[PDB]
């Protein structure tokens, strides 16, 4: 009925333990299975039953569990399982299918700062009648990092969006970009525009400003 | 040897509706229950219907009930799901599940996908500004419905490049940065929806 799962996110270099764990609100009839997803891909099935390996799923997972507790884990991680994983259950009757929140499965790594950059908006924008100002983290680690932007010294709320890459190939690093939108109108109301970055790289929190 | 495959999906405006299909093959449809389980944007995985085996017997999430049906044709190894009277949030990458051989409260095997978007937006191209160790780049912004790819100097530079993940914005239209941290450059914009190419050189 509501299946949660722990830790929300692991990080972990190839060869570790993975260990996560996957808790019903009651005792389940059945004994949970578990997934692996990809991103843009199918999930794939690799435990049922709580313990039993599906069809084609190496000997590093493993699951046991029983009761409200079910745990799955992969004895020594190689680079293709650095993904999400999802537990699940199901009764007879009533039919539905009840899904874990997902546990993802990243790569560790050593700590790395990012590098910031403020875009304005480019003049070719301002006559669309549109206004928007770029904030660029570039290949930081860990994943976690606050963006905040700031118009004139006002703290702006809601009118914002970010996006991350996935960890890259090559590095581990992840990068993001926040999206300041402004009407073209309000845009020529303000002059310094920035962008405040707060990472465990940096010493002090970094900003990034620009006069309009 | 078994498999999965949906059809169906496609852009769509809120009220109307869609129907997806997923051929099976490689086992005795007729024995198993079949789902249909989907994936909102940045979300898990979410259960939306299920039919027994000989198609008697149906039930549904409850987002969805009286406006989705789940069905099944035996002789065709066929699983369908009628989806009226659509909202956006229905948006999701939709697939169907076969409920395992060896423990059926399991998902041993899964269709590969089928995308249903929901939006009152209509098609429209991309509209590419200038960003302008150094950084630079690309905002190929407000274009309906996914996906653009973006390159750098027609695929000759690689090695410092971030395309991220479009963003949905408050318009209904989408918007994404490209960027490279560093000769010209140009990024060549493709939104195939709407036969837009652009190469832009950032200056
Ligand atoms: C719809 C049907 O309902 C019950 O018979 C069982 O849960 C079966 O697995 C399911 O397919």
């Amino acid at each position: 009925g509501q299946l949660t799962q722990s830790p929300a996110t692991l990080s972990l270099s190839p060869g570790e333990r993975a260990t996560l764990s996957c808790r019903a609100s009651q005792s389940v009839t059945n004994y949970l299975a578990w997934y692996q997803q990809k991103p843009g891909q199918a999930p794939r099935l690799l435990i049922y039953g709580a313990s039993n390996r599906a069809t084609g799923i190496p000997a590093r997972f493993s699951g046991s569990g029983s009761g409200t507790d079910f745990t799955l884990t992969i004895s020594s991680l190689e680079p293709e399982d650095f993904a999400v994983y999802y537990c699940q259950q199901r009764d007879n009757w009533p039919p539905d299918a009840t899904f874990g929140q997902g546990t993802k499965v990243e790569i560790k790594r050593t700590v790395a700062a990012p590098s910031v950059f403020i875009f304005p908006p480019s003049d070719e924008q301002l006559k669309s009648g549109t206004a928007s100002v770029v904030c660029l983290l570039n290949n930081f680690y860990p994943r976690e990092a606050k963006v905040q932007w700031k118009v004139d010294n006002a703290l702006q709320s809601g009118n914002s969006q970010e996006s991350v890459t996935e960890q890259d190939s090559k590095d581990s690093t992840y990068s993001l970009s926040s999206t300041l939108t402004l009407s073209k109108a309000d845009y020529e109301k303000h002059k310094v525009y920035a962008c405040e970055v707060t990472h465990q790289g940096l010493r002090s929190p970094v900003t990034k400003s620009f006069n309009r | 040897l078994i498999n999965l495959v949906e059809s169906g999906g496609g852009v769509v405006q809120p009220g109307r509706s869609l129907r997806l299909s997923c051929a099976a093959s490689g086992f005795t449809f007729s024995r198993y229950g079949m789902h249909w389980v989907r994936q909102a944007p940045g979300k898990g995985l979410e259960w939306v219907a299920v039919v027994s085996s000989d198609g008697r017997t149906t039930y549904y999430a409850d987002s969805v009930k009286g406006r989705f049906t789940i069905s099944r044709d035996n002789s065709k190894n066929t699983l369908y799901l009628q989806m009226n009277s659509l909202r956006a949030e229905d948006t999701a990458v939709f697939y169907c599940a076969k409920e395992g051989g060896d423990n059926k409260f399991s998902f041993d095997y899964w269709g590969q996908g089928t995308l249903v978007t929901v939006s009152s937006a209509s098609t429209k191209g991309p509209s590419v500004f200038p960003l302008a160790t150094a950084a630079l780049g690309c905002l190929v912004k407000d274009y309906f419905p996914e996906p653009v790819t973006v390159s750098w100097n027609s695929g000759a530079l690689t090695s410092g490049v971030h395309t991220f993940p479009a963003v949905l914005q408050s318009s209904g239209l989408y918007s994404l940065s490209s960027v490279v941290t560093v000769q010209t450059y140009t990024c060549n914009v493709d939104h195939k929806p709407s036969n837009t190419k652009v190469d832009k050189t950032v200056e």
